[PDB]
């Protein structure tokens, strides 16, 4: 590994501390009464898929 | 000599306008470890004292 | 932007009625309760750019410290302008110019 730059990436990687606030960009709150559907527009296509 | 030396600071203070142009436009490569504003300040800081070793 | 108690002006409160499944911004001292329009309740923006560019004012031209540059203005086409670098100032910010005209005060980048 020590002679490969492709393995030792890995290996960086795999050691480096990564929670969900570093990747996360935003976070929202919304009322939604329907599990089986939603209210908001653009999230609709894909939880229909998703239930389909 | 003179004339030496004043063109190698002339040619770093070029240099420097240079790469604050670039990162003033986001064309700055980033130093792994350091935000934009240290990777320019250190770039800069290394400029001129290479400026003032050669004219030395 | 949240709204008040159009009676009471204390903050209204998000709440949601069993029976009809509908939410409702309910005052806590008073019984008012007005329908809500959107399902976004709450946000939380882990990273933001507000701040960047809302720091503008209509007479920053005449401030003498500003640099002055000859950038063209996409509206007003002018000689002049004044240019400067981003008023919100973390650890991490970019260093893009803002650039400002004299007579529309449009806020555009050469990017
Ligand atoms: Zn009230
Ligand atoms: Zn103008």
């Amino acid at each position: 590994i020590a002679l490969d730059i492709e393995k030792a990436k890995v290996i960086q990687s795999s050691i480096e501390y990564t929670t969900l606030k570093n990747v996360t960009s935003a976070t929202e709150i919304y009322y939604d009464p329907d599990p089986t559907s939603t209210v908001i527009e653009e999230d609709f296509d894909t939880v229909e898929a998703y239930f389909s | 000599t003179m004339k030496e030396i004043t063109h190698a600071i002339s040619s770093a203070k070029e240099q420097v306008q240079e790469i604050i142009y670039k990162a003033q436009h986001n064309e700055l490569e980033l130093k792994p470890g350091m935000t934009l504003r240290e990777s320019f300040e250190g770039e800069v800081s290394r400029t001129l004292n290479d400026a003032r070793d050669s004219a030395g | 932007s949240f709204r008040f108690c159009l009676e009471c002006n204390n903050m209204l409160y998000p709440k949601e009625d069993k029976e009809n499944q509908r939410l409702l911004y309910s005052c806590r001292n008073c019984d008012y309760t007005e329908l809500a329009e959107d399902p976004k309740v709450y946000r939380h923006e882990l990273i933001t750019n507000i701040g960047e560019t809302a720091g503008i004012v209509d007479d920053i031209g005449q401030d003498p410290t500003l640099p002055r540059s000859d950038k063209e203005c996409p509206e007003c086409h002018s000689r002049d302008c004044v240019f400067f670098q981003s008023q919100q100032r973390r650890k991490d910010t970019n260093m893009t110019l803002f650039y400002v005209c004299l007579n529309c005060k449009k806020t555009f980048r050469d990017e």
